[PDB]
């Protein structure tokens, strides 16, 4: 098991304030099997892809 | 009269008790007030009473938690084991769980019988104190009270009994010259009944074992003997 | 006698060895509600063995009869008549860092009077004032009648 | 999975059934044009920490909010703290059953 | 985590959710130790209920008076007796019983400093079955007994109802029927009879005396119980082996859980039976301690008209001397 803490990166854009960080991925072999899970954010909302597709 | 007669067995004479009965009355009242106000603190009586109550509650709670233990099975609830598993293949699987609960109950009742037997022995000691120190009094040392015991009242307590061992404790002492044993020059000994012999201005007087009070020599405080020993204070003019 | 291994003998060097079990014991740690540190005490051990087998010394410590105690200054001369953290053999520890002291539950009532008899008389402290005190005692006579069904 | 935008502890998100034993984890690099911008923007501070089978003493308030937790394995203090289920245990001697001894491994017995 | 399973990870990991079945064992063991040290404290309290010693009391110098030998009942020297702990009689009693508090701490201390493996205490103490020393060492109890014995004769008298030892035996023997006319003229005979009784008592431990029989029986019973408990770990219990390394190494870590569950619950129920028997034995010891305290404050300190209680026959006096794991009485 693991534990990861993320510090918000308050980056300022022209008249807009956003915050984006890295993307975390978990797996065992990273092939068309093992049920890989990728968790990535898109400007304030998390998107999780639990599909076991190739990379 | 009971406290006055019982306090004589320790050594103090009635010459002081008869003139200080009000002191005994106020001492008893103060003792009862101290006993009644003693439960507010961490008294030993409430400690063992709450220990017995909490021990019974802890035993019942531990027994109830035994039903929630897995015992090597998949779960502890009966509905899950008889619903998820088939009614035909779960018999041998539930047999170990049911005999485990039965042996746990057997161990609990065995410990309960042992504890109840200990309770019976304690009750025997309690009845012995009730009919030995409360109702009457016998010459036993350090039994009805850790010290100079006088009386012992009884009051009901939650799951047991409570006793008021009215002891006898002194406050101030006094240095004095004592002399156990004495004998007349006519080849006859003298022994103190309950106390010692104290010389006081060329005169031999007897005092109690727990109260310095020089009283004259009489027959109720002298154990007569037939011949004098060797390590006795030789002193004439002490004829009775 | 029981049937356990206690030694062996190598077949390549013709050497014999005696197997001795190594340290796998516990450690006693006394704690007080008003304190912050802990008084670690290794029962039946030497300070050199603990230092060469656990870690380096970082707290004040000294040897003792029971073992090597940590974070507790030893003071055998001091005596207390009431202790709450008893360690054994009449040794107690208490927060002032804890201090290793000795405890005696009851002491005899010493007097300044002579022992021998001078002129055929002795010296005994007899009372002059008395106050009837009241003691307490609870004897468990009845117990809760518990019942369990089949 | 558990995430928390506000507060110290974290809440529940979901649970699945995979069966396959997980073995790795990675951090995808960012082909981003503006990350530092000549030391004028926030950089990356991604940290990870491994876990193990341990036990704590979680204290819940009147509103069910975690305030203090005992490690139970950091030192002997944590063991005495979580031995009596109290942040400030009572006085007395505490025999720590389960003291670390750090032994060696023994395998492949020979006849 | 020591006697239940060795210092491994597979056994300790399974003992997390299943660890609640050993908390009651630890609690009952702590309760047993509580009864033991509370009874020991009560015995130490009843041995000095009303003692009153003197500050100018030289135990090493003044220890004999009125033609009666008290050398074996005195065991301290100087103001602080640190070098001297027990008396001569206690030394003779503890010489034949080496498994005392000092013997246990010596056997446990000389386990890693370098010696020869010839005792089972090292294998017992390294498997979690240790014997902690009592809260009061044998030296403290010996000093308490010595103080009581000395206070019974030197003024002020405490354990002799406020009367000298010679006067106590002379007044007590009158209750049997003999008058003081014979006792007053034969005090030397009583003194030499007491000296001969003490000599016969001291020299009686060399043979198969009843005191050493029960003392060694108690020590051997405790050692046998600990050995039998340790042998339970070596029992197969229906498994292929008894060692944890073999079961967690030869068998797979996934299919051995259900197989090791029966072995672990068997060891736990064996431990539960052992602590139950220990609680029963400790309760019996508590009752015996109650009888011992009754004799201490009923026949040693004072005397009451009871028949065949303080001695099988015409009892006169009853001295007290410390013994390994108990007390010893001299029913004169
Ligand atoms: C895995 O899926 C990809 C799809 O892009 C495919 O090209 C590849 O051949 C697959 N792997 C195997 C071993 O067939
Ligand atoms: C008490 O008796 C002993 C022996 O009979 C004797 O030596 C001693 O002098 C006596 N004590 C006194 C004060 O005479
Ligand atoms: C070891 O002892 C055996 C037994 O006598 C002997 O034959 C042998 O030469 C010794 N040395 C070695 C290296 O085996
Ligand atoms: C602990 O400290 C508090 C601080 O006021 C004090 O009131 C209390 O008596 C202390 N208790 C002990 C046991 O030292
Ligand atoms: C600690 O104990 C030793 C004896 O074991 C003693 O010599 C030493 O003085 C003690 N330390 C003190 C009193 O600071
Ligand atoms: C005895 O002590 C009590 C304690 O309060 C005191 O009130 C009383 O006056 C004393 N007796 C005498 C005779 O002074």
């Amino acid at each position: 098991g693991i534990f990861s803490r993320v510090k918000n990166t308050k980056l300022y854009v022209n008249k807009t304030l956003y915050s984006e960080f890295s993307t975390i991925v978990i797996g065992s072999v990273f092939i068309n099997n093992s049920y890989t899970i990728v968790v990535q954010p898109h400007n304030g909302v998390l998107e999780i892809t639990a599909c076991q597709y190739t990379m | 009269l009971n406290v006055q007669y019982r306090i004589n067995g320790l050594g103090v004479t009635m010459d002081v008790l008869n003139k200080n009965q009000k002191l005994i009355a106020t001492a008893f009242n103060n003792a009862l007030l101290s006993i009644q106000n003693g439960f507010s603190a961490t008294n030993s009586a409430l400690a063992k009473i709450q220990s017995v109550v909490n021990s019974n509650a802890q035993a019942l709670n531990s027994l109830l938690q035994q039903l929630f233990n897995k015992f090597g099975a998949i779960s502890s609830s009966l509905q899950e084991i008889l619903s998820r598993l088939d009614a035909l293949e779960a018999q041998v699987q539930i047999d170990r769980l049911i005999n485990g609960r039965l042996t746990a109950l057997n161990a609990y009742v065995s410990q309960q019988l042992s504890d109840i037997s200990l309770v019976k022995l304690g009750a025997a000691l309690a009845m012995e104190k009730v009919n030995e120190c409360v109702k009457s009094q016998s010459p036993r040392i350090n039994f009805c009270g850790n010290g100079n015991h006088i009386l012992s009242l009884v009051q009901n307590a939650p799951y047991g009994l409570l006793f008021m061992h009215f002891s006898y404790k002194p406050i101030s002492f006094k240095t004095v010259l004592v002399s156990p044993g004495l004998c007349i020059s006519g080849d006859v000994g003298i022994a103190p009944k309950q106390g010692y012999f104290i010389k006081h201005n060329d005169h031999w007087m007897f005092t109690g074992s727990s109260y310095y009070y020089p009283e004259p020599i009489s027959d109720k405080n002298v154990v007569f003997m037939n011949t004098c020993s060797v390590n006795f204070t030789k002193a004439p003019l002490v004829y009775l | 006698f029981n049937g356990n291994i206690i030694g062996f003998k190598d077949f390549v060097t013709n050497k014999t060895y005696n197997i001795f079990p190594c340290y796998a014991g516990r450690v006693s740690a006394a704690f007080h509600q008003n304190a912050s540190s802990l008084a670690l005490l290794y029962r039946n051990l030497k300070c050199s063995y603990v230092l060469n087998n656990i870690s380096l010394a970082t707290q004040p410590y000294f040897d003792s009869y029971l073992g090597c105690v940590f974070n507790a200054d030893n003071l055998t001369d001091y005596s207390v008549s009431s202790c709450a953290l008893r360690m054994g053999s009449g040794f107690c520890v208490d927060y002032n860092s804890y201090r290793f002291v000795t405890f005696e539950p009851f002491n005899v009532s010493f007097v300044n009077d002579s022992i021998e008899s001078v002129g055929g008389l002795y010296e005994i402290k007899i009372p002059t004032n008395f106050t009837i005190v009241g003691q307490e005692e609870f004897i468990q006579t009845n117990s809760p009648k518990v019942t369990i069904d089949c | 999975a558990y995430y928390a935008d506000s507060g110290m502890p974290t809440t529940f998100l979901f649970s699945l059934y995979l069966g396959t034993l997980l073995s790795h984890y990675y951090v995808l690099p960012l082909t981003c044009n503006a990350i530092s911008s000549n030391t004028d923007n926030e950089t990356l501070q991604y940290w990870v920490t491994p876990l193990s089978k341990r036990q704590y003493l979680l204290k819940f308030d009147d509103r069910g909010v975690i305030t203090n937790a005992v490690d139970c394995s950091s030192s002997f203090f944590s063991e005495i703290q979580c031995k009596t289920k109290s942040l400030l245990p009572n006085t007395g001697v505490y025999d720590l059953s389960g003291f670390t001894v750090k032994p060696v491994a023994t395998v492949h017995r020979r006849i | 985590s020591l006697f239940v399973c060795s210092n491994y990870a597979a056994c300790h990991d399974l003992l997390s959710e299943y660890g609640t079945f050993c908390d009651n064992i630890n609690s009952i063991l702590d309760e047993v130790n509580g009864l033991l040290d509370t009874t020991q404290l009560h015995v130490a309290d009843t041995l000095m209920q009303g003692v009153t010693l003197s500050s100018n009391l030289n135990t090493n110098l003044h220890f004999d008076v009125d033609n009666i030998n008290f050398k074996s009942l005195v065991g301290c020297l100087g103001p602080h007796c640190g070098s001297s702990s027990r008396s001569f009689f206690e030394d003779l009693l503890f010489d034949k019983v080496k498994l005392s508090d000092v013997g246990f701490v010596e056997a446990y201390n000389n386990c890693t400093g370098g010696s020869e493996i010839r005792d089972l205490l090292c294998v017992q103490s390294f498997n979690g079955i240790k014997v902690l020393p009592p809260i009061l060492s044998e030296s403290q109890i010996s000093g308490y007994t010595t103080a009581a014995t000395v206070a019974a004769m030197f003024p002020p008298w405490s354990a002799a109802a406020g009367i000298p030892f010679s006067l106590n035996v002379q007044y007590r023997i009158n209750g049997l029927g003999v008058t003081m006319d014979v006792l007053n003229k034969n005090q030397k005979l009583i003194a030499t009879a007491f000296n001969n009784a003490l000599l016969s008592i001291q020299n009686g431990f060399s043979a198969t005396n009843s005191a050493l029989a029960k003392i060694q029986s108690v020590v051997n019973s405790n050692a046998q119980a600990l050995n039998s408990l340790l042998q339970q770990l070596f029992n197969k219990f229906g498994a292929i082996s008894s060692s944890l390394q073999e079961i967690l190494s030869r068998l797979d870590a996934l299919e051995a859980q259900v197989q090791i569950d029966r072995l672990i619950n068997g060891r736990l129920t064996a431990l539960n039976a052992y602590v139950s028997q220990q609680l029963s034995d400790i309760s019996l010891v508590k009752l015996g301690a109650a009888l011992a305290m009754e004799k201490v404050n009923e026949c040693v300190k004072s005397q009451s008209p009871r028949i065949n209680f303080c001695g099988n026959g015409n009892h006169i006096l009853s001295l007290v001397q410390n013994a390994p794991y108990g007390l010893l009485f001299m029913h004169f």
